[PDB]
């Protein structure tokens, strides 16, 4: 096969400035002239849309910020100025031979200044400790960088079995992030301790933001 | 052998 | 100007065989270079080709996946078919059919391979215990516990609220999956205007509107 490796893997960048991708091929992917490296961009909910084809050659009604060079193994993909509408995920791909390859992706995530995330807490609605089971919920939400953690703490001892985390990416109107961290125990064991309590560092502390309810 | 094609035309 | 679309089983047992059908439009498959492409995606990572027919009767295969594809033509139907047999979990992903020339792309559409049936959502609701975190403002949320399969639709207010929304991508726990939102409103607005969760999961007449009443 040939295989085809992409850097960067994210890519965080400011509006109106540059930006490089690049993918490397295991072999040549040329005729010799002409090569067989294509990229696409893929917006969240679409099929990737075919850019620009044989290294070099926008396809008609992309804009000119988009450009390719390289040949034989090494091909890079430039986007100047970045727009915040190619905020997607760049492919590139082979077409000299089968099987047709396409490379990890590159994702390009708008860079903002930080923000700490305001997290809060939910205890289990009742409703759900009537069947059963326990869910306590922790909202962190509007912060930038990605990156966070967040610690589940029961009567002050550290709890990690049962922890079911999710993302949202990059909130296009203020380019921030927001995660959901839901801890389920039994309603038997939750009614056996009195503080359920969630902590999260960001980048922008020093304490952790922790969130507390007692029973 | 042929070639699966991506592009135009 | 072309249009190309799937037709899926939906779900399939572990082991089964996965049909797949491409129809289109825009361009008979007896054309002298018509051909069309099977590209799978899954759930969120890269593209992987799968395999292709040519206008003349030549098929192309993953040879990595070589063995369990069969590709074929049902050319005066404008119909591609794709077999892929003995379906292993990780095998769930979308199908994409794409015409040669790779610019015209079939929305495509989704395979779950999960030894599991339809199960509707429980949509528990969540409400502080007491305090007020943020500017004057509270964060509620909706927390749809344990479905399947994808997806569930949920609106604050029937989207007379959506401004303030996080609806955190779903996770799957016990092979069922658990989808979560969040709102956040002025204190003018809940307990004062009413708020209140509209889930609701299409395989299965599951039309679920939970208030959040203030506890």
């Amino acid at each position: 096969d040939i295989v085809l490796t992409q850097s960067p893997g994210s890519l965080a960048v400011s509006l109106g400035q540059r930006a490089t991708i690049s993918c490397r091929a295991s072999e040549s992917v040329d005729d010799d002239g002409n090569s067989f490296l294509h990229w696409y961009q893929q917006k969240p909910g679409q099929p990737p849309k075919l850019l620009i084809y044989r290294s070099s050659n926008l396809i008609s009604g992309i804009p000119d910020r988009f450009s390719g060079s390289g040949s034989r193994t090494d091909f890079t993909l430039t986007i100047n100025p970045v727009e915040a509408d190619d905020v997607a995920t760049y492919y590139c791909q082979q077409s000299n031979e089968d099987p047709l390859t396409f490379g990890a992706g590159t994702k390009l995530e708008i860079k903002r200044a930080d923000a700490a995330p305001t997290v809060s807490i939910f205890p289990p609605s009742s409703e759900q400790l009537t069947s059963g089971g326990a869910s306590v919920v922790c909202f962190l939400n509007n912060f930038y960088p990605k990156d966070i953690n967040v610690k589940w703490k029961i009567d002050g001892s550290e709890r990690q079995n049962g922890v079911l985390n999710s993302w949202t990416d990059q909130d296009s109107k203020d380019s921030t992030y927001s995660m959901s961290s839901t801890l389920t125990l039994t309603k038997d064991e939750y009614e056996r301790h009195n503080s359920y309590t969630c902590e999260a560092t960001h980048k922008t502390s020093t304490s952790p933001i922790v969130k507390s309810f007692n029973r | 052998c042929k070639r699966i094609h991506i592009g135009p035309g | 100007q072309v249009q190309l679309k799937e037709s899926g089983p939906g779900i399939l047992q572990p082991s089964q065989t996965l049909s797949l059908t491409c129809s289109f439009s825009g361009f008979s498959l007896s054309t002298y270079g018509m051909g069309v492409s099977w590209i799978r995606q899954p759930s969120g990572k890269g593209l992987e080709w799968l395999a292709h027919i040519f206008w003349d009767g030549d098929k192309r295969y993953n040879p990595s996946l070589k063995s369990r594809l069969k590709i074929s033509k049902d050319t005066s139907n404008n119909q591609v078919f794709l077999k892929i047999t003995s379906v292993d979990t990780a095998d769930t992903a979308t199908y994409y059919c794409v015409q040669e020339g790779y610019i015209y792309w079939g929305q495509g559409t989704s395979v779950t391979v999960s030894s599991a049936k339809t199960t509707a959502p429980s949509v528990y609701p969540l409400a502080p215990v007491c305090g007020d975190t943020t500017g004057s403002s509270v964060t509620l949320g909706c927390l749809v516990k344990g479905y399947f399969p994808e997806p569930v639709t949920l609106t604050w207010n029937s989207g007379s609220l959506s401004s303030g929304v996080h609806t955190f991508p779903a996770v799957l726990q016990s092979d069922l999956y658990t989808l979560s939102s969040s709102v956040t409103v002025t204190s003018s607005t809940w307990p004062s205007q009413s708020i209140t969760c509209n889930v609701a999961h299409p395989a299965s007449s599951t039309k679920v509107d939970k208030k959040i009443e203030p506890r």
